[PDB]
DNA sequence: GGAGGGGGGTGCTCTTAAAGGGGCAGGTCGC
DNA sequence: GCGACCTGCCCCTTTAAGAGCACCCCCCTCC
């Protein structure tokens, strides 16, 4: 049942994303930009805000203790399937990504932010964030940084 | 000088011309390894010859090379012979070096073969024989040296089994760069004296502890102002200057597997995993059939 | 000419619609449409048994030489080697002189895989095309030769004899030679485990060069509208027909510095398809994992709307002129990419590393999720 | 396969209507249709100001070789010299074989041109149509690389490398490497007034073949049949294959023993297409005069059922693997032919005296009035 | 023996048509369809009243030693035990010889969820289907026994005897009995919150083994065709029959190291009746959580397609020589999976971490969408 | 009958920040 | 003078959590 593809771009400035398929339009357009909503957490001290309803489920599993998965090895519990999937590469002894410049691998992309102050590379970096000008080489990452640091709340 | 070209041309020209006669009679079809289609022999001039063929060539001189009496060589004799036939590739220009060359690793193994067993002999009426093959000897045919990679490790051997006298494999598989210690010690007594060398203890197994004599149980070279290409301690540094940075600081090994390509503005030489036991005793069977070294090992372990 | 930003044809006086690509029938596969069979093909061709020769009594050096590339010959006298090379690529950019330099770098991008810096001898094959006017032929042909001889300058050799011959399709290509001593070249089998793997030129080229191509089209073209924009396809062809135009000298000249093992050129079957070659040829057991994958600016997502056209992702695009995949230790690879980046003797120009040497297989892979490094547009 | 007499299509599995020759658009001209622009372009390609050098202040060779073919490159390495060919043709036979072997003898013949009798590699390109079956392509190219393959096995060389590419027209060729002494090949600049030219192998290749490809279809083979029989062409279709998959070794080895002044391959330009270039490069002012063309049997009253499409009278004829063209002295000329036709070992063929030598103007010359000369077929 | 080389009934002097698992009426929810009602039975025939003997006035353990399997029976003679298990299984793969193995390991593998590593004695009952003709039981009836006394051998043990009778369908089994001491057995009664369930089988072989059978009905194939090739049911067919004719030694003979609490089988039932049989034995309050649910490549896929025929995510697919689901505390466990898969003795296999224990009212679930695990065909 | 739209909920890949264990490097007391 | 012990700070890795897209599921639909 799946269609044929086509990508359709969303016209609205500010927001240059293609989509896989026509279908798709729609819902980001209607989940991203009309639907303006903002909602709290039930938490008592969360203070925290999210316009989607999607969101709020995921952030009741961080107030709450709920660890459903379990690694094959350890038997360690983990709240999220992905969580647990980066977990498992301790065990299989496998380092995906490689720095490009001396060789060095790494498990995950934090080391590798790491490694990357050791071969000065902000400096062609252009993007960065109003706050505390962090100095980040993409876009997307500057929203990850404002919502992990700086969080929109009350 | 001490090694003579000519002579090892001449073993190998005859031992050519035997071998093709043998060829010829049996008329059994060969291929040769060379690109053009021609019918295996080898070459009765040495240069000409190709990279496969000197090494088959070689490996059977081992066993099938005779002399005027028709008496086969005896092992030293043969080893001179071998440095001359390399001597002369060396001034004809050609530039395989066949002890330490890859492509020429089966005719070590034979050498070593031959040299196994072999011991010092008594039969003349002197009771110390003078090996045919000296230290000069190698000097001349750029056995050693810093010329290459392969040639500047077998320097450590052969200046490692001199001075710390490690005749045994054993003695030399135990060492390693941690244990091996450069002092200056510089004496007040002479104003820039700069005296250097490298000390090692000795594995002496005596029932008392502690140091009893610093010099009884250690062993020093010195550096030698008569040529600045064989000061021991120059070409040591230098041997450090041209290994990876990691594994200065590690206790295992001392001896590092040379590089398979190399360049004289590289600024490495060696790789990061020890020579092999079978090459190290390789190497050690050939260093011991020199003369100095010979009689500095007779006369240490008898006093 | 190459002071010339490009080959403008009405400055030649040739008609505007004029088109050098236009003779070839570019396709998504590129000229490799059968990539399995011309793979076995190509085998066959080198396929020998007679020179196994009871293996010489020992571990005799290969004639084949790399197998699959730049064939070793011992020679009867002087104890050298000839090492040449052959490679035919039809006309891909719309620049005459630049296709012809193109050519030649690919001829001789085959030596510089064994570290053969300088050549001997070049020779020329110059295909002329049926469906090519006789006013035309009369004046892009002498382009192309000069593009030709100008790059056999630029790699220390001259380009002496060749052939020309009629084909419906013009086909540009030569052999490069040389007879060098033992120590001049580099036999590609001394890979070790530990080992990390360097790029010299990126990837994507095939799709920078097809996509130049859709800009006209607007039936193709409209497929892409809104993945990538016209201005950056165009600097991505730019860049690409600049960086197929280099020379690998230098990587050569450091490839001998900095202690190399193991080296191959990226032209024809793909990234993937060539590191599983090389991976045959090791005499240990070691396979080659790549997780990065340097691709031109705006080429991947190029590669994803065309489908299954060009595969970028999965490593079988086709290149041309492609760099070295080299197998240096980590910190000689380390330093390889300095030196080169920015070298006194010449110009400087990046090298990245890709991938590491992992034991046991014998085979070459790519991660299920490589990452993707969007060369800056050489800014 | 090698010990068949012919092809048969239905033993491999495939319809009769398949043809290896069909995928050919072949004209009259052969492979190219102009040679005055052909010869332009391999001049200009084979031309380099800096290549003169004020000839070192000396008499330096050339290193073009013949000048026009088989270039002589020095080598650094013991005064040795560089000497190899490149020619590429598409198939003209119907038999896979049989090509293959004639392929590998087209690339020779430019080496044995220059008096070279051993070759040390040899390269080849294998150029698989498109528009050919998948089934066929692996079932008939194995047939044309085994062929080659025995080719180059029967002129002391093996195949140990090549390329594949994809091409509307089936390629076929390859390069021939030797690497001699100065002894051991001979410069064609020799040459004196009061010499004879030898060809080694009967004119008149390319007719048969075309006519012999003209026999199915019935609208152009009606007129031939007036002219000759249909069971002449299937003879000299069947000589015409044969005297193009011998080599010119044997010849090669004469020209030493027999003070060969000059020698050249008659391919391609046709017999007075070469005798001009041979002439052009002479130091001595000479001339070349052809007063005996041996045409191939029954050929020369076929061509002139076709006004122009042939043009064997003429000389500019294309043919492909024919024979050389040596200049010896009068006297050498009687043995060198006796010698050629009865070999110790066997396996001898006849030798023509084309024509004579005569002093003046470099250039080549087909007299007014030529005498034809029908080669006896041997069965 | 069968396993150099795949079961082919020609090689035997059978036809082709002949399959062994023609002798059972296969069904998706195993050999017993009212799985809920034969517990009750088997609670009927092991419940006894006169046991209890007013408790002994003091806590000893029972001659039901846990009420549903392995009854421990304590002896006169040395204070000893006797462990003894029976069991019964209709053909299920075609081959006989590894039939035999399976059923063999089929019987032995109630003892090792015990601990105990040997067995002293062991007894066959071997049926021969009514229809099989005589030519077919004289060939295929020594595969089985030999197979079955090969199990045997491998197990420290012998069959000594046993009972021959006439059935509808093939019935194969044994009985294991050993005489151990106290201490060489562990009784699964104790478990404490923390620990964590070790699985040392994975799951989904009566999925694999009838969809094997599937592959030659037209009207069931089409159905599941779409899911699943035939190479993945062809490897997942041959894993699940090497895994089915594998003995527990290793793991129970670790069981007793990593000090275990409590262990079981998952012969029939499926893993969540398993999992609740074992929690009602436990002495504490208890109850089993099962998150993970490793089954065999691709089998998954094909047990939701079927719809309410298998459920393995609901835990209730029947398994034939099922694993050992063993409650070992946590560090112990995370050690026991490193151990088993490479013992010192050699020969490892891998085992999951199937879920936790926590305090409860001795019964076993499993999460809602459990986390389904493909364990890939290794080797 | 139906393919297309609307509404909802979800897994997966990517990204970043926070927590944490290990190890290098001080200051203080004892021998 | 030399060491052991406590503690502080940095390095590098692992866990935790948000963003958004591609996807499925269900339902409705007027043509
Ligand atoms: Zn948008
Ligand atoms: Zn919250
Ligand atoms: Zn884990
Ligand atoms: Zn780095
Ligand atoms: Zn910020």
């Amino acid at each position: 049942k799946k269609p044929p593809i086509q990508y359709v771009r969303c016209e609205m400035e500010g927001c240059g994303t293609v989509l896989a398929h026509p279908r798709y339009l729609q819902h980001h357009i209607k989940y991203q930009h009309l639907l303006k909503k903002k909602y709290v957490c039930p938490h008592p001290s969360c203070g925290r805000l999210f316009r989607l309803q999607k969101q709020l489920l995921r952030h009741a599993k961080h107030h709450t203790d709920q660890r459903d998965y379990i690694c094959e090895y350890c038997a360690r519990a983990f709240k999220s399937s992905h969580n647990l999937a980066v977990h498992r590469m301790i065990h299989t002894g496998e380092k995906p990504l490689q720095c490009e410049i001396c060789g060095f691998t790494c498990r995950q992309k934090a080391s590798l932010n790491w490694h990357m102050k050791k071969h000065d590379a902000d400096s062609f970096y252009q993007f960065s964030c109003n706050i505390c000008g962090k100095k980040f080489e993409k876009k997307d990452s500057v929203v990850a940084h404002k919502a992990k640091s700086h969080p929109e709340v009350l | 000088n001490s090694l003579k070209p000519e002579e090892g041309l001449e073993v190998w020209k005859n031992w050519a011309q035997t071998k093709n006669a043998e060829l010829e009679k049996d008329a059994q079809n060969r291929l040769a390894p060379i690109g053009r289609r021609q019918l295996l022999r080898f070459q009765e001039d040495l240069i000409s010859s190709a990279v496969a063929e000197l090494n088959y060539g070689l490996c059977l001189m081992t066993r099938e090379a005779r002399n005027g009496e028709g008496e086969p060589y005896d092992p030293d004799v043969l080893y001179y012979i071998f440095l001359c036939i390399q001597k002369y590739l060396f001034e004809n220009g050609r530039v395989d070096d066949i002890f330490s060359d890859l492509y020429y690793v089966r005719f070590t193994e034979w050498l070593h073969e031959v040299l196994k067993d072999v011991q010092p002999r008594v039969t003349p009426l002197g009771y110390v024989l003078p090996s045919h093959v000296t230290e000069e000897m190698l000097w001349e045919c750029k056995q050693l040296g810093a010329h290459s990679p392969s040639t500047l490790l077998t320097t450590l051997m052969f200046f490692n089994t001199k001075y710390f006298l490690l005749k045994t494999v054993d003695q030399h598989m135990k060492l390693a760069f941690s244990k091996v210690l450069r002092q200056t010690k510089k004496n007040p007594s002479n104003p820039k004296d700069k005296s250097t060398s490298i000390r090692y203890l000795k594995a002496l197994g005596i029932h008392q502890t502690g140091q009893k004599v610093t010099d009884d149980m250690y062993a020093e070279q010195t550096e030698n102002p008569e040529n600045p290409l064989r000061c021991p301690i120059k070409l040591y540094d230098f041997y450090l200057f041209k290994c990876p940075q990691s594994v200065k600081g590690r206790n295992d090994t001392f001896y590092l597997t040379p590089e398979p390509v190399v360049a004289p503005n590289s600024p490495i030489w060696y790789s990061v995993q020890p020579i092999s036991r079978e090459q190290m005793g390789q190497m050690l069977t050939r260093i011991l059939v020199i003369r100095e070294i010979q009689e500095a090992i007779a006369v240490a372990n008898a006093s | 000419m190459s002071t010339r930003e490009s080959f403008n044809p009405e400055s030649y006086e040739l008609d505007k619609s004029f088109r050098l690509t236009r003779f070839t029938e570019l396709k998504g596969t590129g000229c490799k449409v059968p990539q399995d069979v011309l793979q076995k093909l190509l085998e066959s061709l080198q396929e020998n048994h007679f020179q196994e020769d009871e293996q010489f009594l020992g571990a005799v050096m290969p004639r084949l030489g790399i197998g699959m590339d730049t064939c070793v010959i011992p020679l009867r006298h002087g104890g050298l080697s000839l090492v040449q090379t052959t490679d035919y690529i039809y006309p891909i950019v719309d620049d005459p002189y630049m296709m012809g330099r193109i050519a030649c770098a690919n001829v001789l991008s085959d030596l510089y895989a064994m570290g053969v810096t300088e050549c001997d001898n070049m020779l020329m094959l110059l295909g002329v095309s049926n469906k090519m006017t006789d006013r035309e032929r009369d004046k892009v042909m002498p382009l192309i030769i000069q593009g030709f001889k100008d790059a056999a300058e630029e790699a220390g050799t001259s380009v002496t004899g060749g052939q020309t011959v009629l084909n419906p399709w013009i086909v540009l290509g030569g052999v490069a030679t040389t007879v060098c001593q033992p120590n001049e070249f580099i036999m590609p089998d001394n890979a070790v485990p530990g080992d990390v793997l360097v790029l010299t030129k990126p990837l994507g080229t095939q799709v920078a060069v097809a996509v130049h191509q859709w800009l006209d089209i607007p039936e193709k073209w409209n497929k892409i509208k809104l993945v990538v924009t016209q201005e950056d396809v165009e600097l991505a062809y730019q860049e690409a027909m600049m960086n197929m135009a280099r020379l690998n000298r230098t990587a050569a000249g450091l490839m001998h510095t900095f202690n190399a093992h193991a080296a191959t050129d990226i032209t024809g079957f793909g990234i993937l398809g060539h590191a599983q070659n090389l991976a045959k040829q090791q005499r240990n057991e070691v396979s080659f994992v790549i997780h990065n994958l340097p691709v031109l600016a705006k080429m991947a997502a190029v590669s994803k709307a065309c489908g299954n056209m060009f595969g970028l992702m999965h490593g079988t695009c086709p290149e041309t002129s492609g760099g070295l995949l080299i197998c240096l230790p980590r910190e000689q690879a380390a330093r390889f990419c300095a030196e080169i980046k920015s070298p006194k003797y010449g110009e400087g120009h990046q090298a990245w590393i890709i991938g590491i040497v992992e034991k046991g297989n014998r085979t070459a892979r790519i991660i299920d999720k490589p990452r993707i490094i969007e060369v800056a547009p050489q800014v």
